[PDB]
RNA sequence: CAAGUAGUUAGAGCCCGUUAAUGGGUGAUAGCGUGCCUUUUGUAGAAUGAACCGGCGAGUUACGAUUUGUUGCAAGGUUAA
RNA sequence: GUCAUGGAGGUAGAGCACUGUUUGGACUAGGGGCCCGGUUACCGAAUUCAGAUAAACUCCGAAUGCCAUGUACUUAUACUCGGGAGUCAGACUGCGAGUGAUAAGAUCCGUAGUCGAAAGGGAAACAGCCCAGACCACCAGUUAAGGUCCCCAAAUA
RNA sequence: AUAGCUCACUGGUCGAGUGACCCCGCGCCGAAAAUGUACCGGGGCUAAACAUAUUACCGAAACUGUGGAUGAACC
RNA sequence: UGGGGCGGUCGCCUCCUAAAGAGUAACGGAGGCGCCCAAAGGUUCCCUCAGAAUGGAUGGAAAUCAUUCGCAGAGUGUAAAGGCACAAGGGAGCUUGACUGCGAGACUGACAAGUCGAGCAGGGACGAAAGUCGGGCUUAGUGAUCCGGUGGUUCCGCAUGGAAGGGCCAUCGCUCAACGGAUAAAAGCUACCCCGGGGAUAACAGGCUUAUCUCCCCCAAGAGUCCACAUCGACGGGGAGGUUUGGCACCUCGAUGUCGGCUCGUCGCAUCCUGGGGCUGUAGUCGGUCCCAAGGGUUGGGCUGUUCGCCCAUUAAAGCGGCACG
RNA sequence: CUGGUAGUUAUGGCGAGAAGGUCACACCCGUUCCCAUCCCGAACACGGUAGUUAAGCUUCUCUGCGCCAAUGGUAGUUGGGGGCUUCCCCCUGCGAGAGUAGGUCGCUGCCGGG
């Protein structure tokens, strides 16, 4: 009775900075499995596929041709 | 009896029916339809009568068109078994039929024997019904 | 200037009810606050016009 | 001739006279009103306890820790046997 | 809290562009027969015309909710450190789902309210429904839900 | 079956409306249980029911009026 | 744990539920893990899949070549989701960064733990250079402390010199899988049972529900020699009742006595008899079916604890149900 | 006018038709040399200009495929209020998907030659 009854435990994913909020050098902005937002100026892609602000500046979600998206970070 | 060949899953959430027919509110192939005024479940085996009841009374002429097709499966549970232990066993079909849904058309008869042919089958369903021409 | 009187309780109002009613300046039922024409004010009374009048 | 957790609010009639003040006793009649405790999501509860009255009957002391208040001295303070 | 601005996120809805399910028509490459390879409809895979369907489908996609910026207008908290707790049996009602039989005053989650810990007025009586929050005194007034023939205050409007 | 009635139809009397069909509002039947009317609280109601519109009044410990008590914040 | 037992499960990963941020339960719906690779890792250079059509064959539908169409219909060690054709997919050359000491700042989060990270120093691999490299397209592939074993060590060493023994760094020994692990070490019967509690939780009865059950209807193919509706009525559809088998766990565990029979009844009508009627496939006698009707009536025995049921002999008849199965 | 090199969601792509040139760019000719093919000077690399715009390229025309895209209405829905509650209705604000009017055979920057 009842095969089924497991499941994983949650990663939450997810975006972790807003639009036009400053951001400190080093910090997640998108946590997220394969590439749903590529990585725009000033910001790189982790070993699991994270984003994180290489520079202090104001976050960015801005939008690639037809079909993506990326984020960046602008020094004020 | 109309059942799917094959299905991905075995067991469906029975959904719910709010809002009106998203699509076959018109009569198309046909120029004489049974129009659907609420909404119900319908199961094969009420589908499989009606059309008897449809095509016998037209002794075998015309052509009949079946709009609904039941692609949801419904479980049950035995007698004397207590609430738990996982889901229930699949029992049947049913399409769930939505207000202004258009389910049955006739054509190649003239007034009288379709109109009676459609009140004959209207009787073998649980939703009021209305005729409709094209 | 416009005039706002709490005409209705709220109990039994959700709380961000509540929360604007009682950042309008209003306290008990039958109060009054005289505020501007700010987009703003008008934008709170929009929001809980079931619960208050409004006067010049 | 009356359907009552027994009272409370309105109230005539009759009888009194105080720590003297918009006083005391009883109350025909009218409105409203399902005890106390415990345990519970929820008890008038057909869940528990108590017949009634009286006495007795449940967070204390010693030695340590920590924090607040007060007093003395202050880069010092303080003794134990 | 509201306003203006900028974002992330695929629900409702819709749609068939992928994946499953599916109806009618033409052609079906064929299989089996009646046969002398034809007749094929007894089934016909692919293609195409038209019409449907989906929690684990998506070429699309809201309302709300969420994260920020502001110098905008209101409004009174928010945070850190330390002393003291109690709580970890919840209930029903509206809405969104699962299990159940689209049963249950059922069960298990999300969201709001009330009870719990809330008296007062209305539903005859009535924890959870509607109105509304009791500091005390008054033989004063205006209203809410609900009402105005008699019990029973107010229209035999 | 032939029978009896009689249809389609015609000829007359007659003198003005007569047919079906669709939609909406309110009603009727379908309608059965155990102590006693017992599925308006009662009496009772043909409006004292229902629909739309209007105006008065009643109605809470709500809000106000008068007099007292008290907490916090700030002067 | 929709009472306990029997059955199943207990840690980790992926999707739906999940209500367009994160999170979100059920003995809800589907699957995987307790590894593998010395290249299936690093870097430099290069290129492109599935399938179909035609051409010939040993060889056929499908093996290997040739031309065309071909946005992914392939592949990506492995389950699913997210992603990838400027490859993260496919070949070749050289190699071991599958490095040592670290780490501003963040995510997750009760704690313990878990995750990402620019950049700095030492010393390298590939590359002309820019530059990339602290394992694998990304998320599972793993368990604390205590105690022992092995390697290293400008640490201590109970009068001093040594030593025994310890400390520090690196690493090994768990299906401690009941996977935050009670111990180094552990199964059953109780009807002879006892104490503390609970209506937080079951057996009877009540309550809610009505799947099932009893009863009543709708449509009408048909049977009835013809003739759907005298009488039955298939395939389907709609309700009432609260007597059945169930579902739930709301009152009762500081006690609400259980089946059958006896005594005594009372109520409902869905009427067994008697009374009054309509239709008949009602000649008469006898019947069938429906309608009004609750006034009275409604047997004695054999078998079984039996309710029930079968049987014997009667009768105008030997009704069905409720009342804590009165 | 052309060659080279960037930005811009295809309104920029795909397809069909026509024209032009060794000034540029191409196709082209050859393998001794640097270099290369799991074989092949096909490609990569090197060395030259006999021939030709047939192809790339460049320009010109289109709506055939594709892509963009209104207004109006409708579905849905935050807040408020009612029913006979598998669900439905009313008021206010927001407002799609499909369909369509229509648009599209690109638009900008720099360098060198002509
Ligand atoms: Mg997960
Ligand atoms: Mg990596
Ligand atoms: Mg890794
Ligand atoms: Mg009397
Ligand atoms: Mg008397
Ligand atoms: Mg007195
Ligand atoms: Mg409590
Ligand atoms: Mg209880
Ligand atoms: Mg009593
Ligand atoms: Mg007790
Ligand atoms: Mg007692
Ligand atoms: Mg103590
Ligand atoms: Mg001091
Ligand atoms: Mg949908
Ligand atoms: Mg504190
Ligand atoms: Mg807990
Ligand atoms: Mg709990
Ligand atoms: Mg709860
Ligand atoms: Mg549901
Ligand atoms: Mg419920
Ligand atoms: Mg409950
Ligand atoms: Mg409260
Ligand atoms: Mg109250
Ligand atoms: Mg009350
Ligand atoms: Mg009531
Ligand atoms: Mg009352
Ligand atoms: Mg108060
Ligand atoms: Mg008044
Ligand atoms: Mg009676
Ligand atoms: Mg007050
Ligand atoms: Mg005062
Ligand atoms: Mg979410
Ligand atoms: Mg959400
Ligand atoms: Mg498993
Ligand atoms: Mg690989
Ligand atoms: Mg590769
Ligand atoms: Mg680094
Ligand atoms: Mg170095
Ligand atoms: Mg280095
Ligand atoms: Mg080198
Ligand atoms: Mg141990
Ligand atoms: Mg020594
Ligand atoms: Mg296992
Ligand atoms: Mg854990
Ligand atoms: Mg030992
Ligand atoms: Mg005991
Ligand atoms: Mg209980
Ligand atoms: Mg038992
Ligand atoms: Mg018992
Ligand atoms: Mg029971
Ligand atoms: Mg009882
Ligand atoms: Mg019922
Ligand atoms: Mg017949
Ligand atoms: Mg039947
Ligand atoms: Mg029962
Ligand atoms: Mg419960
Ligand atoms: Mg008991
Ligand atoms: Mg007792
Ligand atoms: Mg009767
Ligand atoms: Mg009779
Ligand atoms: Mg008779
Ligand atoms: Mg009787
Ligand atoms: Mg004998
Ligand atoms: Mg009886
Ligand atoms: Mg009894
Ligand atoms: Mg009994
Ligand atoms: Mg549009």
């Amino acid at each position: 009775s009842t095969s089924n009854g497991r499941d994983s435990e949650s990663k939450r994913l997810g975006a972790k900075r807003a639009d036009g909020q400053f951001v400190t050098g080093g910090s997640i902005l998108y946590r997220q499995r394969g590439t749903k937002i590529y990585p725009g100026t000033n910001v790189g892609r982790g070993g699991d596929d994270t984003l994180f602000a290489k520079t202090d500046g104001v976050v960015r979600f801005e939008r690639m041709g037809r079909d993506k998206k990326k984020v960046s970070v602008y020094p004020e | 009896m109309l059942v799917p060949k094959r299905v991905k899953y075995r067991r469906e959430f029975r959904g719910n029916m709010r809002g009106r027919a998203k699509g076959g509110t018109e009569v198309a192939f046909g120029e004489y339809g049974l129009q659907a005024v609420e909404a119900s479940w319908i199961t094969n085996r009420q589908i499989e009568a009606a059309r008897i009841a449809m095509t016998r009374y037209m002794k075998r002429g015309g052509k009949v068109w079946i709009k609904i097709f039941p692609h949801k499966s419904y479980t049950s549970k035995p007698i004397g078994v207590r609430m738990g232990k996982g889901k229930g066993a699949p029992e049947g079909w049913v399409s769930p039929v939505k207000r202004g849904k258009i389910m049955f058309e006739i054509a190649g008869v003239p007034e009288d024997v379709a109109r009676e042919a459609l009140r004959l089958a209207a009787h073998k369903l649980p939703v009021k019904t209305k005729i409709v021409k094209r | 200037k416009l005039e706002i009187t709490l005409k209705r309780s709220l109990i039994g109002r959700p709380q961000p009810q509540r929360k604007t009613v009682q950042a309008l300046g209003l306290g008990k039922t039958n109060s009054v606050v005289v505020k501007e024409d700010n987009p703003a004010i008008r934008g709170m009374i929009t929001k809980v016009s079931h619960l208050v009048d409004v006067k010049e």
